[PDB]
């Protein structure tokens, strides 16, 4: 079955 | 302020430019060196074709950069 | 006409420093135009609809892991981070996540 989005993460 | 043109056979050509000058007034001081009619050129930077009526500025290209000149015949 | 590579993905969206996914499953390829252009593309799955499509050159970008997500989170960066495009894949395996990776790489820096 599909992936299931990934949490939001911070970019620096 | 300065920026350069890379042609798809390498070749490398350098404008005098101001942010505020539209791609159409690009394209015509390419055309002022080389000869080719500004409806023969395909400008593209960072992805992007483009548009004869937008400044240099909404595409946020700065001093130094290069912008990829594709010509529309002969590949 | 047939695609250089492809394979499921769906987008992110940066804002201020915080990375967010589109939920909308999608399609990242890369496909030679008749006019011999090479382009980066990202399609809804769903609609159909092609939402980036990016004329691309040697040296204008390169498409890497970002670790800082593992989410399998990959960005396209264009030169001097000028430009990013963030994308979540949706393969349901990781097996060829390294190796779409190098395959965008190569199409795009040596079509």
């Amino acid at each position: 079955q599909e992936p299931e989005p990934p949490e939001p993460f911070e970019y620096i | 302020m300065q920026i350069f043109v890379k042609t798809l056979t390498g070749k490398t050509i350098t404008l005098e430019v101001e942010p505020s000058d539209t791609i159409e007034n690009v394209k015509a001081k390419i055309q002022d060196k080389e000869g080719i009619p500004p409806d023969q050129q395909r400008l593209i930077f960072a992805g992007k074709q483009l548009e004869d009526g937008r400044t240099l500025s909404d595409y946020n290209i700065q001093k130094e950069s290069t912008l990829h000149l594709v010509l529309r015949l002969r590949g | 006409n047939k695609y250089l590579v492809e394979f499921r993905a769906g987008k992110m969206s940066l804002k201020g420093t915080t990375v967010t996914p589109d939920k909308r499953k999608g399609l990242v390829y890369i496909q030679q135009t008749d006019d011999s252009l090479i382009h980066f593309c990202w399609k809804d799955r769903t609609s159909g609809n092609v939402e980036d499509d990016l004329i691309i050159f040697p040296d204008d970008c390169e498409f890497k892991r970002v670790p800082q997500c593992s989410g399998r989170v990959y960005v396209l960066k264009f030169k001097a981070g000028s430009k990013r495009l963030f994308f979540w894949m949706q393969e349901p395996k990781t097996d060829q996540d390294e190796e779409h990776c190098r395959k965008v790489n190569e199409y795009l820096n040596n079509p």
